[PDB]
RNA sequence: AUGUAUUAAGGAGAGUAUAACUUAAUUUAUGUUUAUGAUAGAGGUUAUCAACAUAUGAACUCUUAGAGAAAUUACUUAAUAAACGAAGUGAAUUGAAAUAUCUUAUUAACUUCAGGAAAAGAAAUCAAACGAGAUUCUAUGAUUAGUGUGAACGAAAAUAGAGCAGCCUAUUAAAAUAAGUAAAAUGGCUUUAAAGCUGUUUGAAUAUUGUGGG
């Protein structure tokens, strides 16, 4: 009964123009980049800025 | 309404009320339905007249009727200019008739047709099309025109090639019943 | 022992703050010898400065920054609590760019 | 009194043991000492 | 009241009062009088001395 | 009328086609003129096994105390379907 | 099913809901009761004493 | 009455150990502590002389399949009140010592739709040459600015408190940055003439290298 929902909510995805189907694809695609990290090398070198603008 | 026959198309236009019926001649299988998706903003809650027709966004206001002298307020009600025209569809090749106000008569000519006009994606097209709007939508979609024209603009989006159409399932309906 | 402290500090600063240098790094903390172009985050090669608008090449449209007015003077006063407003990108809203041009051209 | 309770136990025991039974037959398709496919002889002692 | 009435031994379900235990009454006419405990009425928490 | 009338309604109050059943079960089906043909598949029958020697009765001697069952350290100790399945194996190996 | 077992969840509360409301007044009406049977031996007494 | 916490579908009919509740109407088991508790006996109807914690059997009919004169028929592992919320439509009593604009009043009421809340929400916002930085709730600001012949109606900035959260890679899957749109004339709404909502007829531009709104 739920999966006859879940298919029926999701019906209107075979009615998607291009654009449509394109952003989403993208969407997908973006969600699997993930969020880039900050290296102890950059992490170091943010830290001297902070100390330079706060004590001298 | 009297909507015609499409001319090499086995699916009728469908109906204001959003069902498909297949003529008797089509064989169809048992407890078989053609099911247009729901419409994405659902129906209009006031002015059920607007559920049923090219309406845009216009509904039926009311206001108050003032007085020349003392300005004295009585209620009244402004509604749109409905006419019914009969609107060409290249894709579907006939002249669907439907309840379209003045208004959206200008956006059809600014677009170019009312194909143009029911494959708009922005929010505010597909609010203006409303329940009777989005089964238009539905019924072109399934030509091969429409499915011949995105299938070529999925080519220039680097999107990969697109299982079975409806007018195929009918078309196997009638291979099967002579078996 | 310098350098380790100086690790701390970088940690210490909000997750608003961090989250954003992580996608929008400047020049400044790169590696000494990288280059500006290479190694471009996948955000900056969307839009090199985020609170700038950027036309789209096919559609032809001015897509809106990134982070709105609003939320650039958000930025622009939570870097300056942590003295990190010199690795944002250029502003309206930075507090030297408010100055310079007032003092430049005045009323 | 006493013959309604006697009547109740026979409920509450005879439902015990369709639901142990209903249990019994999932536990037991996962044994390997049982076979449920032959019913002739569908246990053999682990050795 | 009947935890009150067995407040001085034990409990209405922990009582430590038994038939056959000589008692002693204290209150009433009849007070410093010495009997067996004959029955013991355990809803009402009296005591029958014969 | 004032108080009778407000009361629930019953067959044995009004006559004009008013009918109301004790749920005893549909037996049949009914005919086009008002017969019945009674469907004995519907009907129920009561199986009462022959009780000729039996000794058991509804009662148990109150010399014998009543006494529960243990089942240490086993949570669902008679719905265990362990001790269901294993007990039965020694016992009757074969059905 | 995660969701067969809200509803029965939902009826046992119902039921237990509707159990307390009726043994409630039924508390009420034979402690009524019961006080009015006793008055009748608190009414000899006082009787007795004047 | 207020506060705190928790929870988010409600009622009736009949029957039954008349403290015990569903035709099983006082089901069956676990663990721990038991007077230094918790807050070396008698007693299975002469009963439940044990509390806490965790499991567990059973739980009828109607509202509530279809039909019907609810608690019936006939079938079947058919099943969700009120108040609160948003939008639509929208009065009159009352005040002006009469009375038409106005006030009563974006009120009462009704109608549709939805959830345990809903709505709203991360500025085409306010400010005034300094700057603030989403929404919601409370007070002050304020019998104020202002409007209106009058009677009356009535903001915002800001401040304090409750909460605090930001984002589009939205923690649940949404934009290739928005055109019959912004706006104009006209008829109304709201209102201070602006901004905002709207029927009819018409109808733009493309980023601080100063395009668009206020
Ligand atoms: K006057
Ligand atoms: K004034
Ligand atoms: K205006
Ligand atoms: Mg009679
Ligand atoms: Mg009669
Ligand atoms: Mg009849
Ligand atoms: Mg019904
Ligand atoms: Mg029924
Ligand atoms: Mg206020
Ligand atoms: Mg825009
Ligand atoms: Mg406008
Ligand atoms: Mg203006
Ligand atoms: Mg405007």
């Amino acid at each position: 009964e739920e999966q006859e929902k879940e298919a029926k909510k999701s019906a209107a995805k075979a009615m998607l123009t291009p654009v449509q189907e394109y952003n989403r694809k993208q969407r997908e695609l973006r969600r699997a980049r993930g969020q880039p990290a900050l290296t102890e090398e950059m992490l170091a070198k943010i830290g001297e800025v902070v100390a330079r603008n706060k004590l001298g | 309404y009297h909507q015609p026959r499409v001319p090499s198309s086995a699916i009728p236009i469908p109906n204001v009320s959003g069902r498909v019926p297949l003529p008797d001649s089509t064989p169809v299988p048992e407890d078989f339905k053609i099911e247009i998706p729901s419409y994405p903003y659902g129906p209009r809650r006031v002015y059920h007249q607007s559920n049923t027709g090219l309406y845009g966004s216009a509904l039926i206001r009311f206001g108050n009727n003032v007085s020349k002298r003392n300005e004295i307020k009585t209620r009244r009600k402004w509604r749109p200019n409905v006419q019914q025209k009969r609107l060409w569809s290249k894709s579907l090749g006939v002249f669907v008739r439907t309840r379209v106000t003045t208004r959206v008569l200008r956006t059809i000519d600014k677009v170019g047709g009312l194909d143009e006009y029911l494959l708009g994606h922005k929010a505010a097209r597909v609010k203006e099309l409303g329940p009777w709007g989005w089964m238009l939508r539905w019924r072109i979609m399934q030509t091969p025109e429409i499915r011949e024209r995105f299938a070529k603009e999925r080519e220039a989006l680097g999107l990969p090639p697109r299982e079975k159409s409806l007018e195929e399932q009918l078309r196997e309906f009638q291979v099967a019943g002579i078996q | 022992a310098t350098v380790k402290q100086h690790v701390q500090l970088a940690l210490s600063l909000p997750p608003r703050l961090r989250t954003f240098l992580a996608r929008y790094p400047p020049a400044s903390i790169l590696p000494a010898g990288a280059d500006p172009e290479t190694h471009k985050t996948p955000y900056q090669e969307e839009s090199p400065n985020p609170f700038m608008p950027t036309k789209h090449p096919i559609t032809g449209k001015w897509h809106n920054p990134k982070y709105s007015l609003r939320r650039q003077a958000e930025l622009v006063k939570l870097a300056q609590e942590h003295g990190v407003e010199e690795l944002l990108p250029f502003t309206r809203k930075l507090n030297e760019e408010k100055l310079r041009k007032r003092v430049e051209l005045g009323l | 009194r006493n013959v309604k309770q006697t009547m109740r136990g026979i409920k509450h025991v005879l439902t015990e043991r369709f639901y142990a039974w209903e249990d019994a037959v999932k536990l037991a398709e996962q044994d390997p000492e049982i076979d449920l496919s032959n019913p002739e002889n569908p246990y053999t002692p682990s050795t | 009241e009947r935890k009150a009435r067995v407040a001085w031994c034990g409990s209405p379900k922990f009582l430590c009062i038994a038939p056959g235990d000589r008692v002693v009454v204290i209150e009433g006419h009849h007070k410093d009088l010495i009997g067996t405990i004959e029955k013991l009425n355990t809803r009402n928490m009296t005591v029958e001395i014969q | 009328g004032l108080k009778y009338r407000k009361l629930r309604l019953t067959t044995k109050d009004v006559n004009k086609g008013f009918y109301k059943g004790n749920r005893t079960g549909s037996m049949g089906t009914h005919t086009s003129y008002g017969t019945y043909k009674i469907d004995y598949t519907k009907v129920r029958t009561y199986v009462c096994p022959d009780l000729t020697g039996f000794k058991l009765t509804p009662f148990v001697s109150k010399t014998i105390r009543p006494v529960h069952d243990q089942f240490p350290g086993d949570k669902l100790g008679p719905k265990n379907p362990a001790t269901y399945l294993a007990r039965w194996k020694s016992e009757n190996g074969l059905d | 099913m995660d969701k067969l077992l809200r509803r029965v969840r939902m009826a046992e509360g119902m039921v237990a809901r509707r159990a307390q409301r009726k043994n409630a007044l039924l508390k009420r009406i034979t402690e009524r009761k019961q006080n009015k049977k006793n008055g009748e031996a608190f009414t000899e007494a006082i009787q007795q004493r004047k």
